[PDB]
């Protein structure tokens, strides 16, 4: 029973559950790594003694948070659970391939951990640039284990994107057009299209790195006529789309949360929201060299990429505005999920504004590779992606489990986390304006005060993560079973009860053409 | 250099860094305007018992909120790009100097007339003289003439590094097999500090850059004595 | 076919809150402990 | 340049694929491949919603190009109305596979 | 004759940040000049400009490597 | 019929706040943490050469 | 382009088979002729130990570490020149 | 959302215990490694 | 769109339907409180009379609470509405939520 | 009983074994590159073929034998296959980018020219032109095979398909021969790197496409296809045109323009 | 009266400001006295007493508007407990300082700091706004 | 050759409770057990290799 | 006893929004004036005042006497 159900699954809900369990455990690993980064920096001097170990910890923190925590939970977890329930589909198009997307992730994670166990680990930064990543500065197997880790995660996501796109286009009620599907579904479809286009380019680039390292190719090695800068083009060609892939399903969840707890039956400006997501998806393919404003490209190239990058604010502010307009006239229910969402809307805006500042290749000369970049992206990842994840998790938890959380505990959890992240990342703006580099295990003495504060903030977010664990336990410990859910007439995923049964829509929904 | 509890940029030492300060002030004023406006609108949406939960019309209001950000972007881009091109403008330098990154130290080459080159390492903390700056000081500083246009050429002999001096508005990556150019002009004499700005291994945090900017006559005597 | 309903559509048991607490502790606790043990391993290897 | 030997669907299709093919040929849609056509949806002319149990989920697109679909359970019994536009739906249970 | 050199002037052939080829072209120019002169009987000192320019711009380790490859017969550029 | 917050709210508020302030003030001032604040207006410069 | 032929009324099996035997296979026979005619060995070029060629930054994982996978002694020099 | 009362209520006391054991499962192992970091450094 | 007077008339007519059932009564009020307005007394009047036809005293009181709720911080709206409705309240024996003590938490 | 037309798949062990076989293959390649040993690799290649064999066998059982591929299901498979081809295009795009990057701005270490000093390129009018005619002719015979199948002609289908497969094998033999005869190697700087990685990955795709055609061949011998329902053959034809087009781009970019 | 989980497909009762008339009555099973009351509601409502009008209200609805909209003291518990856990965090920082962190570099000694400040003034660090701009080079003191 | 598709349809549609991967009979099981043994043995071996590679072999 | 007058009863949310969006703007505009006076303009003037009678040789000479340089004792 157990093996058939849990190792041989063909069920979109149970596979979504596995992804949630996987990402939450990866979350713990990524968090402990971030605490180690902040411990090394929380006073002057060296704590690890070993600056290769520091770089290994920074690199692993990033891969774990992006590939094993954020993308499994948002796409694999929420996407599997919610997308068929939102369009009335009996499962995913390819329910057995879907299980391989999930099972590719523990072996991929195992390879990343193995790379930090053997030799001196991969202390390269998550961009893994040659020659630092090459077979002389990083001799031995660590960087090769890392590259293979990324191969298996890229294949898992590419097969997942093909599943989601096929499901969303092919398995709706015959009368429902694409313009009648919920915003979260659009957000996942568009994310799947970015994954499908950008992951194979990543795969081509790290393959060429692997051969430079092991087969005497010289794609990236000036001695054979190669060029380390070609690697950066290939990597960022994937890596920009990758940031938009991390945020877009959170945009989809935020729309549902803010609509729901405003008591509204639809988000304001549904076609503007869909337009804005497609526009961001499109523009996110033509801006990547803003990650390269110091490598020595022509001035015109840099002027174009500054300009193209700024355009992205326009569709983005359309969403920000449409969230606010959705709130407008609401009957506001101050639930914990709505608090996460309101925090998303504000902090994500701050983080997006610092991204605009960095979009100027002029000013970026002085901010590149400083802590101002680290501030920008932790605003949009650790207060955008992660707040959307927490909001989605408290909102839909009763659907997934059949039990309710203690809302008071959940609100305390939000308050502590909110204090923690702001105290950790806000002072990093000062550090980067004042010229402190990224990727440093120690700093000149003048930078002490901000670093001290930032490390203290990080322990406050630790307290919050521990509490969240306790909150989930308390809910399964107490077993308050769900009775009634509001607003089901515009939230189809709740209409089968909590939790829904194993097979839902065996008889599909009935929708008239009219 | 940065000083304790600094909030913003190092004082400009070069005209270009000064241009960046004023452009940054203009951009940050916009940023403050937008984020405060967003915060104000949120608190406004959340402080009334009045409700209106039936359908709203989107297409009308959507113009304001597309045209406005668009005018604002143009307001940032014009001056941004003017500065961009200025950093690129035909300059005619008086001196060329090469810097080569290595793991983990910089070497410098002044080969316009003689073959002057030398290595510049961090001073270890246990060897600092009282009043010297932990992690910042080198044994051999980069002596240059003040008030002159200098062409720096940057490259590396091993992995990537990046040569930066915040006060002057400079950062150029050091890529083996490639020669990147930037130009340096200091308005003032003195000592200006920077730090490797592209992760290069174990001692990335420990290969700093110190410029010593002095009158030409002193630069010439220094160069001769360094052969 | 499979069991359905609250506490049934998950691969771990929630029949006993205390065994569940032990299971959760191990599961999250081993995730959070692991990087500390990897750093130790790297210090001790040399 | 001409002979046979390739089976047809008519000869060789099986299981569900066959059931769909034969029902389509009689203009029936027991597997809900087509969108059902609306009636006037009044009290005397309700949309008839076939089902194999005693309730089925209806989604009503109240007005053309709504982006939001109104969802509700239709139970066996008297006609029920869409909570948003009031149009009528009546469940007709049964049969489908004989 | 026409010297008084401070450093290599701006060269509109190499107007961007990447100056790699500015070093390279001047290094080839000089040695192509020096071939033509030393062979066909003439004065190497017409070649001087190129030599000044490449000494200014080219890292010492590049010039030095390329010199050895010329001595060795493995210099890949056309001289 | 008074709830948890009606019976305990005030006591949780007052003593959470009291506790938090005391332990942060102690930590920040009594355990030797080097904050390295600005010398401006505080340090008397001394000859170093 | 429209090519220089005609049929476009019925694109059936018959037409495609005609093209296979009447155009596709004969081109293959002609390129085969052109080939098994320009073939026959080029006098292998002298060895010059250029530093951008015969790269060995790590040994290969087979043989003696120094021979590429389809190493042909007649036309592929080692870093030290042709083999005996 | 509405819910039934808890089928297995978790009292204040039981919450104290579950909170404590949760907090210690995160703090003790990390604390042990960190406490001994210095023995690993020169050793 | 439609003018204020047209909208008001439409809603008066809706509640005046002689054979209005309970479903349509609920549907109308629950739709009406979605707009940015406190309904005109004449709409409320028609809606209270419909409750009398359906023999539903409780919904008539709920309708008064909803009117007060819709006014939000504008304290002067509800006493004006009660004034205008006072004859209908007296005639049908409708007590106000305050008369019933239902305004006190 | 369901009243939708989609397929609920029986719980399957093949996901897990294909995921573990991925672990063993990447681990095994690391053992091979660093700890000189092929054991883990050999084991992973083995479990991987076993997983592909059983997985695609089961899909044939579900469709040819159990009738679960309704038109709704079949539409899904069409989309899946197009999407997968699209991802394979972007994959190859990374290699064409590498080639253009290196060749449009040759660096000083090469001699500052393209082809680099010391490299002697194959003549594009010889065997590379022949390979091109081989693959193009096989795009014609596979279209004949498809039309024969549609018109119900079993013998001509098998004949056309057989020709296509032979042209594919022939390309693979020409190319192995060319690899052996080439005077440059994968270690010959960026020229040999881009040449052998781009054509090598394409050669691997020719072998996967030939294998797919051979699977279609046997299924057709066994009467699995109808004149209307033959998605396995259509997927294989699209994938075979893809391999033909990637070859045309390689031939124009790398053999011709880059010689 | 008693709501069941398995009634998820049936209309249910909600108390919401924006949905004032719910789909079902709060009480559907009537005692003998409650039936006689519903009979009485079919006659003139002036005949009902205040107590009967209330009882009719409470069969149909569970909470009144005043009840459903009441504010609570939950904010105190939330802010209070959040400050508790935030103070608790300071304990972990105390432990960390005491047992994990060694001594900081000798460059933070008071005398080192005083010399380094003089040397930074000698070299005129940030002389336009940031640092030396705050020192009076003539009076040899920090600008007041 | 002959068209034996109908016989396989009958076999594979037999209502015997077997999932599709075991429905062709005793050979399915053997093939399945072999795959699964090589997968699990292989994985244990690769964890062993990892443990070996995690310490220096001076 | 006197009748109450009929108060405004429609568009009360819209009216509240109209009033305060102006306020939202004003703050900003009057704040804009503030960043640009207390910070930006102050900065242009700090730089221009400093460089108006700046003598770089005299500055150099004070640094040289303080013993800061490697090249100039
Ligand atoms: C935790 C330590 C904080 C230390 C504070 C400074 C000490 C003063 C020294 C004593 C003062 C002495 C005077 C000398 C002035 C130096 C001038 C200069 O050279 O400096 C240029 C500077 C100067 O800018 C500043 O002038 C200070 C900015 C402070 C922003 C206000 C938010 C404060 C919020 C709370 C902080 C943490 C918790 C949550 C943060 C919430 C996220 C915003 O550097 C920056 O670029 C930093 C800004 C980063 C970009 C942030 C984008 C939007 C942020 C929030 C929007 C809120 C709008 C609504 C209004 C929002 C109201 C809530
Ligand atoms: C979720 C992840 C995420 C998201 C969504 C973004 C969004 C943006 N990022 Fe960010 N970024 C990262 C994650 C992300 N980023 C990461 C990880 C890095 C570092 C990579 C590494 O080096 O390791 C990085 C680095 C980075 C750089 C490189 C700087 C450098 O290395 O020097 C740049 C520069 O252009 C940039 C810009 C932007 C911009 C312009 C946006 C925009 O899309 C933001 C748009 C949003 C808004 C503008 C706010 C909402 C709008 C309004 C309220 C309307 C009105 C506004 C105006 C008129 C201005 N980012
Ligand atoms: C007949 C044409 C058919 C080609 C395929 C058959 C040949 C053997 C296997 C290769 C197929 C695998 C992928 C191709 C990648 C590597 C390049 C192979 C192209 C090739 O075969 O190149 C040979 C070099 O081979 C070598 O090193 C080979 C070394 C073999 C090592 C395998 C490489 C391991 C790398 C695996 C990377 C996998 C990651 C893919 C990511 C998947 C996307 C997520 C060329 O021979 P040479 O002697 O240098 O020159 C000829 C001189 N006379
Ligand atoms: C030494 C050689 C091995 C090297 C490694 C990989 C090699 C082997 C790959 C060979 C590919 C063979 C795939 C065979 C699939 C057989 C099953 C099949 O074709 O299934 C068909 C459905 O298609 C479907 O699922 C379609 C399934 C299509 C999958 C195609 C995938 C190509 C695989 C690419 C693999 C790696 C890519 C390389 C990147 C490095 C079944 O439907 P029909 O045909 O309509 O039948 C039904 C009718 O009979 C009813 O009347
Ligand atoms: C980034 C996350 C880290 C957050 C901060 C961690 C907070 C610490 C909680 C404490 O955990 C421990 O406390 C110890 C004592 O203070 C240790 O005992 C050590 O100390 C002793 C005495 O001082 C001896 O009793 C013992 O042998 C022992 O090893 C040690 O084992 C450890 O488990
Ligand atoms: Cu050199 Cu970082
Ligand atoms: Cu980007
Ligand atoms: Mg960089
Ligand atoms: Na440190
Ligand atoms: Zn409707």
């Amino acid at each position: 029973m157990f093996i058939n159900r849990w190792l041989f699954s063909t069920n979109h809900k149970d596979i979504g559950t596995l992804y949630l369990l996987f990402g939450a455990w990866a979350g713990m690993v990524g968090t402990a790594l971030s605490l180690l980064i902040r411990a090394e920096l929380g006073q002057p001097g060296t704590l690890l003694g070993d600056d290769q170990i520091y770089n290994v910890v920074v690199t692993a923190h990033a891969f774990v948070m992006i590939f094993f925590m954020v993308m499994p939970i948002m796409i694999g977890g929420f996407g599997n659970w919610l997308v068929p329930l939102m369009i009335g589909a009996p499962d995913m198009a390819f329910p057995r391939m879907n299980n391989m997307s999930f099972w590719l992730l523990p072996p991929s994670f195992l390879l990343l951990l193995a790379s930090s166990m053997v030799e001196a680990g991969a202390g390269t930064g998550w961009t893994v640039y040659p020659p630092l990543a090459g077979n002389l500065a990083h001799a031995g197997a660590s960087v090769d284990l890392t590259i293979f880790s990324l191969h298996l995660a890229g294949v898992s996501s590419i097969l997942g994107a093909i599943n989601f796109i096929t499901t969303i286009i092919n398995m709706k009620p015959p009368a429902m057009s694409q313009y009648q599907t919920p915003l979260f579904v659009w957000s996942v479809m568009i994310t799947a299209v970015l994954l499908l286009l950008s992951l194979p380019v990543l795969a081509a680039g790290i393959t060429m790195l692997l051969t430079d390292r092991n087969l005497n190719t010289t794609f990236f090695d000036p001695a054979g006529g190669g060029d380390p800068i070609l690697y950066q083009h290939l990597f960022w060609f994937f890596g920009h789309p990758e940031v938009y892939i991390l945020i877009l399903p959170g945009f989809g969840m935020i729309s549902h949360i803010v609509t729901y707890y405003s008591g509204k039956k639809e988000p304001f400006g549904y076609m503007g929201m869909v337009w804005a997501m497609m526009s961001i998806g499109f523009l996110g393919f033509i801006v990547w060299a803003h990650h390269m404003f110091t490598v020595g490209m022509d001035v015109d190239t840099r002027a174009y990429f500054t300009s193209a990058t700024m355009i992205i604010a326009i569709p983005t502010g359309v969403k920000v505005f449409s969230w606010l307009a959705t709130l407008h006239g609401g009957n506001i229910k101050w639930s914990p999920a709505m608090m996460w969402a309101l925090g998303f809307i504000f902090l994500f805006t701050v983080g997006g504004l610092t991204g605009i500042v960095l979009a100027n290749s002029s000013l970026d000369i002085v901010l590149h590779d400083t802590y101002y970049v680290v501030a920008h992206f932790h605003y949009v990842l650790s207060m955008g992606a992660v707040f959307a994840i927490m909001g989605g998790f408290v909102h839909w938890f009763p659907l997934f489990s059949g039990y309710t959380l203690n809302d008071t505990w959940a609100k305390i959890h939000f308050a502590i986390m909110f204090v923690g992240v702001n105290m950790t990342f806000f002072p990093q703006h000062f550090l980067g304006l004042s010229g402190m580099p990224r990727r440093y295990s120690d700093y000149p003495d003048a930078y002490t005060m901000w670093n001290t504060i930032s490390s203290m903030g990080s322990f406050i977010s630790l307290t919050a993560v521990m509490l969240m664990v306790f909150i989930i336990w308390e809910a399964f410990a107490s077993k308050r079973e769900v009775l009634t859910v509001d607003l089901t007439t515009t939230n189809l995923e709740w209409l089968n009860g909590c939790p829904p049964p194993y097979h839902t829509f065996e008889e599909p929904t009935y929708v008239n053409l009219k | 250099m940065a000083y304790p509890m600094q909030l913003g940029f190092q004082d400009a030492t070069s005209p270009i860094m000064e241009e960046l300060l004023h452009f940054h002030d203009h951009t940050l004023m916009i940023v403050f305007l937008i984020s405060s406006l967003v915060l104000y609108i949120i608190s406004l949406m959340l402080t009334t018992k009045l409700t209106h939960t039936s359908t709203m019309d989107a297409q009308e209001v959507e113009t304001i909120w597309t045209i406005l950000p668009a005018i604002i972007l143009i307001l940032i881009a014009l001056p941004s790009l003017r500065i961009l091109y200025m950093m690129d403008e035909i300059n005619n330098p008086s001196l060329t100097v090469k810097t080569m990154g290595h793991q983990w130290y910089w070497s410098y080459e002044y080969t316009d007339y003689e073959d002057l080159s030398f290595d510049s390492y961090m001073i270890p903390t246990s060897e600092l003289k009282p009043g010297e700056l932990r992690l910042l000081e080198v044994d051999n500083r980069v002596v240059l003439p003040m008030e002159m246009t200098i062409r720096m050429l940057v490259s590396s002999e091993d992995v990537l590094h990046s040569w930066a001096v915040p006060s002057l508005g400079l950062k150029t990556d050091a890529i083996p097999g490639r020669l990147n150019q930037t130009t340096l002009m200091s308005s003032r004499p003195g000592l200006y500090y920077g730090q490797c700005s592209e992760i290069c291994g174990s001692n990335h945090s420990f290969m700093p850059i110190v410029l010593e900017l002095v009158p030409l006559k002193y630069f010439e005597k220094w160069s001769a004595s360094m052969l | 076919h499979y069991e359905e309903g609250p506490g049934k559509n998950i691969p771990f048991s929630v029949e006993n809150k205390w065994r569940l607490l032990a299971m959760m502790t191990l599961f999250f606790g081993s995730g959070f402990a692991a990087p500390f043990f990897i750093v130790r391993h790297q210090l001790l290897k040399k | 340049a001409s002979g046979g030997g390739v089976p047809t669907d008519e000869e060789q299709a099986t299981g569900l694929e066959r059931e769909v093919m034969l029902a389509a040929r009689k203009g029936q849609d027991p597997y809900n491949i087509l969108a059902p056509k609306a009636t006037s949806g009044t009290k005397e002319d309700p949309n008839l919603v076939p089902s194999i149990t005693n309730k089925r989920i209806v989604g009503c697109i109240c007005e053309e190009d709504n982006s939001t679909v109104i969802w509700f359970w239709l139970h066996k019994g008297e006609a029920q109305r869409c909570p948003s536009c009031g149009t009528h739906y009546k469940l007709v249970p049964h049969q489908l596979a004989h | 004759k026409i010297k008084n050199y401070q450093t290599a002037p701006f060269d509109s052939r190499f107007p961007n940040q990447n100056q790699t080829r500015n070093c390279w072209q001047n290094y080839l120019d000089f040695h192509r000049c020096e071939k033509a002169m030393t062979a066909k009987g003439g004065d190497v000192s017409v070649c001087e400009w190129y030599r000044r320019v490449y000494k200014s711009l080219c890292p010492i380790s590049w010039v030095s490597t390329w010199d050895d490859r010329r001595a060795e017969g493995t210099f890949p550029g056309k001289i | 019929a008074p709830d948890f917050h009606d019976k305990y709210g005030n006591a949780v508020l007052a003593s959470g706040a009291t506790f938090c302030v005391a332990v942060w003030v102690y930590m920040a001032t009594q355990i030797g943490i080097e904050w390295n604040p600005s010398p401006v207006g505080r340090v008397t410069p001394k000859e170093w050469r | 382009a429209s090519a220089a032929k005609g049929d476009h009324g019925g694109t059936g099996a018959r037409t495609w088979r005609f093209l296979t035997f009447g155009l596709a296979l004969p081109s293959v026979a002609l390129c085969t002729l052109n080939s098994w005619l320009h073939s026959g060995h080029r006098e292998r070029p002298a060895f010059i130990p250029y530093h951008h060629l015969r790269i060995r930054t790590k040994p290969f994982s087979w043989g003696d570490g120094n021979h590429t996978f389809f190493h042909n002694p007649r036309v592929n020099p080692l870093p030290t020149g042709y083999e005996k | 959302i509405t819910a039934k009362p808890a089928k297995t209520p978790t009292s204040p006391k039981e919450q104290a215990i579950g909170l404590s054991v949760t907090f210690l499962s995160f703090l003790l192992p990390a604390g042990w490694v960190l406490y001994h970091l210095d023995n690993y450094k020169k050793s | 769109h439609e003018t204020d007077e047209e909208f008001d008339a439409r809603w008066v007519t809706y509640f005046n339907k002689p054979d209005i059932d309970a479903w349509e009564l609920r549907k109308g009020m629950n739709t009406l409180v979605g707009y940015d307005l406190v309904p005109e007394p004449k709409i409320i009047d028609a809606a209270l009379r419909a409750c009398r036809r359906l023999n539903d005293f409780a919904s008539a009181v709920r309708i008064l609470e909803v009117v007060k709720d819709k006014a939000g911080p504008h304290k002067e709206i509800y006493p004006y509405v009660i004034q205008e409705l006072r004859p209908t309240l007296n005639e049908l024996g409708i007590s106000t939520p305050e008369e019933l003590g239902l305004d006190k938490v | 009983h369901q009243t939708h037309a989609y397929h609920m798949v029986n719980p399957s062990p093949w996901p897990l074994t294909g995921a573990l076989s991925a672990l063993l293959m990447t681990s095994g390649l690391t053992m091979w590159f660093h700890f000189n040993s092929m054991t883990l690799l050999m084991i992973g290649l083995t479990t991987n073929m076993l997983t592909m064999y059983q997985w695609w066998r089961d899909v044939i059982r579900e469709s040819t034998f159990q009738g679960h591929h309704t038109p709704a299901v079949q539409k899904g498979l069409r989309y899946g296959m197009i999407l997968f081809i699209i991802s394979e295009v972007l994959f190859f795009t990374g290699f064409f980018w590498a080639f253009y990057h290196s060749s449009l701005a040759p660096t000083p270490e090469l001699g500052g020219c393209w082809p680099p000093t010391g490299i002697h390129p194959l003549n594009p009018l010889e065997v590379p032109l022949l390979n091109t005619s081989v693959l193009l002719a096989s795009g014609v015979s596979i279209t004949w095979a498809h039309h024969s199948l549609m018109e119900g002609d079993r013998k001509h289908m098998l004949q056309a398909l057989f020709i296509t497969i032979t042209l594919g094998v022939y390309f693979t033999l020409l190319q192995a021969s060319e690899y052996y005869e080439a005077p440059f190697t994968i270690s010959d700087g960026v020229y040999g790197s881009t040449f052998f990685v781009a054509t090598g990955f394409h050669g691997l795709h020719v072998i996967i496409g030939s294998t797919f055609l051979i699977v279609c061949f046997f299924r057709q011998l066994k009467f699995h296809f109808t004149s209307n329902h033959h998605f396995g053959f259509e997927a294989a034809a699209w994938y075979w045109h893809f391999v033909d087009v990637v070859w045309l781009f390689l031939y124009v970019s790398i053999y011709w323009w880059g010689s | 009266s008693v709501v069941k989980s398995e009634d998820y497909a049936l209309p249910s009762y909600v108390d919401r400001r924006d949905y004032p008339l719910p789909d079902v009555a709060h009480v559907k099973n009537l005692s003998a006295s409650q039936k006689a009351l519903k009979e009485k509601e079919k006659a003139s409502w002036s005949s009902l007493s205040i107590d009967e009008k209330v009882e009719l209200y409470r069969l149909k609805f569970k909470e009144s508007f005043a009840e459903m909209n009441r504010s609570t003291n939950e904010w105190k518990t939330v802010v209070g407990a959040a400050m508790f856990f935030i103070g608790f965090t300071a304990l972990l920082l105390i432990w960390e300082k005491h047992y994990v962190y060694g001594p900081i570099p000798h460059t933070f000694e008071e005398e080192w700091v005083a010399k380094q400040t003089k040397r930074m003034l000698d070299m005129k660090v940030a002389p336009i706004q940031g640092f030396s701009a705050k020192w009076d080079y003539d009076k040899n003191e920090w600008k007041k | 050759f002959e068209n034996r598709v109908a016989e396989k349809q009958k076999l594979f549609q037999e209502d015997n409770g077997l999932p599709v991967h075991l429905k062709g009979g005793a050979t399915d099981n053997i093939l399945y057990r072999v795959t699964m043994t090589l997968c699990l043995g292989g994985t244990l071996y690769s964890l062993y290799c990892l443990g070996w590679a995690s310490f220096p072999h001076k | 006893s006197t009748a109450l007058a009929k108060p405004q009863m429609r568009g009360l949310l819209a009216r509240r929004l109209r009033f305060h969006i102006v306020g939202a703007f004003m703050v900003s505009l009057g704040f804009a004036t503030f960043y640009k006076f207390a910070v930006a303009e102050k900065r242009k003037k700090a730089y221009a005042d400093f460089y108006r009678n700046y003598d770089s040789m005299k500055d150099f000479e004070e640094m040289r006497k303080a013993g800061i340089f490697q090249s100039a004792k």
